[PDB]
């Protein structure tokens, strides 16, 4: 009956204190907290053989578990650090046999602390119009999405045709591009597809909008610097069909 | 270690672990975030299936093998190998690196061709757009820093029945001309 963990995204300065939630209706005994890096490989940091049991994991990090109820595992982080920046994933198991073991896991939270907030960078979004040599010699139209510059990591682009989201024709790349590979805090950039039928996109009265979700500064978090606060924000861009 | 292959073709994942066990498991990573249970293979098991699913296991030189067969875009995923040993009490389940397999269609009716798109708000920026080529070709990284390109993307067009791949490339420079990035 699923394992939810929240929130999704984090992005916060050191010296901030951080509690990631866990939760499960499944009613299993045992909870796990593994750590992910972006080098690729899973780390045991905490686990719970149930209420009252915590335990120190494979790698040691400076962070603290809570199990009051057999369904919440929250992990508490007292003090955040750049060396905190990672992928923090929630898992369950039972204890009867029949397909037996084999973990459940949540779909985790990435964070990303910074040390310096000037960093921090919320995307421009553009649209580009299909090509009308595509659509003369293909009969279909191609919408191309772009969003550049930001930073951290952490978007999530969509598609809006005539105010629905749409699934159908679309691409997105798997992951950002670094804007200067070399750069330790380097901005990223991020591309999307979106394909149509020609009189689709040569119907004057459709509307088309690209949508990218940022992850970013908190209401509060302190900001002295003159652009505006890069708070977790939606930048759009649209474009109407050409009557052609 | 990545593996891309082409959709109904096979895929043999394998795997080395240190101290031994008494319980191998494989699982998949989705989108780089959340992980599922695939198979399951005892201590005293050589081979198990689960459908498409096929493992095999020996304790004599500490390795393991997962055989996906007649593949789907769907399995493309990150496959993870997971050992299990205990003292009875505990149940230490560790996690390997990790294998990147991206699984693509085949393409009906290639038709390779790059054009340039421009933008809808009054600006002279532009992207190119390499599409519709089949899926036995290379998308070359740019050996120019001011260049950017992306990796390859496959669109699903359902209701035509038709699929087709694409890459962009844009870059920051005055007067770019689509007609060579990308060129291999």
């Amino acid at each position: 009956a699923d394992i939810y963990q929240t929130p999704r995204y984090l992005v916060i300065g050191t010296g901030k204190k951080i509690t990631l939630e866990c939760s499960q209706t499944m009613g299993h005994d045992k909870m796990y907290w593994y750590q992910q890096d972006p080098g690729m490989e899973l780390h045991l940091i905490h686990y719970s053989y149930g209420v009252n049991s915590t335990e120190k994991g494979d790698l040691s990090s400076e962070s603290t578990v809570s199990r009051i109820r057999t369904e919440h595992f929250p992990l508490t982080l007292e003090s955040a650090r750049p060396s905190h920046t990672s992928q923090y994933l929630c898992a369950s198991s039972e204890s009867r046999t029949g397909i037996n073991y084999g973990y459940t896991f949540g779909s985790g939270t990435r964070l990303t602390v910074v040390e310096d907030l000037n960093k921090v960078f919320p995307p421009e979004v553009a649209v580009f119009e299909p090509s009308e040599a595509e659509i003369s010699h293909t009969q279909k139209a191609t919408l191309v999405c772009l969003a550049t510059g930001f930073y951290p990591d952490h978007v999530e682009l969509s598609w809006w045709v005539n105010g629905k989201e749409v699934h159908s024709g679309v691409c997105t790349d798997p992951q950002p591009l670094k804007e200067q590979p070399a750069l330790n805090d380097s901005r990223y950039a991020l591309s999307s597809r979106l394909r149509v039928s020609a009189t689709f996109w040569q119907d004057p009265r459709n509307h088309f909008r690209c949508q990218v979700q940022f992850y970013g500064l908190s209401e509060n978090d302190e900001w002295t610097q003159d652009r505006a606060k890069p708070v977790t924000q939606i930048v759009s861009a649209e474009a109407w069909g050409r009557a052609d | 270690q990545a593996l891309s292959i082409q959709e109904g073709e096979n895929a043999t994942m394998n795997c080395s672990y240190k101290t031994s066990i008494n319980n191998l498991q494989w699982y998949r990573q989705n989108s780089g975030r959340g992980l599922v249970h695939l198979i399951l293979i005892r201590s005293n098991e050589r081979e198990k299936h689960s459908g498409r699913l096929r493992v095999t296991l020996d304790t004599s030189k500490k390795s393991s093998s997962l055989l996906i067969t007649a593949s789907r875009a769907a399995d493309t995923a990150s496959y993870f190998c997971a050992p299990f040993d205990r003292g009875s009490t505990l149940g230490r389940l560790y996690f390997g690196r990790g294998t990147q397999l991206t699984v693509w269609p085949d393409i009906q009716n290639p038709d390779p061709a790059v054009y340039q798109l421009r933008d809808s708000k009054s600006s002279d920026k532009s992207v190119c757009l390499f599409t519709d080529f089949d899926s036995q070709t290379n998308v070359s990284q740019s050996k120019d820093s001011d260049v950017y390109i992306t990796d390859k993307c496959v669109l699903d067009m359902r209701s035509m029945d038709f699929k087709s791949n694409s890459a962009v490339a844009w870059s920051n420079k005055s007067d770019f001309a689509c007609a060579n990035a990308f060129n291999n």
